[PDB]
């Protein structure tokens, strides 16, 4: 249904520049904010930048790690979003994804870039079996998670394939199976799978909103045995 | 808030 198709990655030198592109289809691109998020084995999933709508004068926000080096832009007439990356560092190495909608339903396939504080905490691993009910949790170092953190849950399957499950605490993304649900329980956000299935073996990440930026948790590896 | 449009 929805496709986000990235391009422009590669193998670059420290100090260099690179521009990434992402072309959207299957949804009204110009009505939604877009984000870039990156994944590295060292720093996990990291939100990089957002761009808002024409009606917001295309307002942008950046992670502190890239501010002054990266620029996000969009071309609504081409249904495309871009990331200009200047003065690249070793720490910018990773897989770069364009993502958005309610708030992280849709993800591109990723483009690899190789260059050569709030903590959100999730269970490292959980083990379940088919037909069980399993609940994953997401804690903030700031204090209680509330509906003002707009908790999102996303799923990663091989090979680095992301799909959004839940946004705005408990809103299921379109086409997401009914066994997934979101909640707030004991001042943490939570994702529940009511009757786990073998195909739900995957890494699950939460993301929490703080005023004007997102912080992703470390992810939970869910194994489904039997 | 973030992008809360459905
Ligand atoms: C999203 O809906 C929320 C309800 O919480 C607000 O009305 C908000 O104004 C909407 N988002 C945008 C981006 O306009």
């Amino acid at each position: 249904q929805v496709q986000l198709q990235e391009s422009g990655g590669g193998l670059v030198q420290p100090g260099g520049s690179m521009k990434l592109s992402c072309v959207a289809s299957g949804f009204t691109f110009s009505n939604y904010w877009m984000n870039w998020v990156r994944q590295s084995p060292e720093k996990g999933l990291e939100w990089v930048a957002e761009i808002r709508l024409k009606s917001n004068n295309y307002a942008t926000h950046y992670a502190e790690s890239v501010k002054g080096r990266f620029t996000i832009s969009r071309d609504d007439s081409k249904s495309s979003v871009y990331l200009q990356m200047n003065n690249l560092r070793a720490e910018d190495t990773g897989i770069y994804y364009c993502t958005g909608v309610g708030q992280f339903a849709y993800w591109g396939q990723g483009t690899t870039v190789t260059v050569s504080d709030i903590v959100v905490t999730q269970e490292s691993a959980l083990t379940t079996s088919p037909g069980e009910t399993v609940t994953l949790t997401c804690r903030s170092s700031t204090g209680a998670v509330t509906t003002s953190n707009y908790a999102n849950w996303v799923q990663e399957k091989p090979d680095h394939l992301f799909t959004g499950l839940i946004g705005g605490t408990n809103n299921r993304a379109p086409g997401v199976p009914a066994r997934f649900s979101g909640s707030l329980i004991g001042d943490k956000a939570a994702l529940t799978i009511t009757g786990a299935q073998t195909e739900d073996e995957a890494i699950y990440f939460c993301a929490l909103w703080y005023s004007n930026h997102w912080v992703f948790g470390g992810g939970t590896k869910l194994t489904v045995l039997g | 808030a973030p992008d809360c449009r459905p």
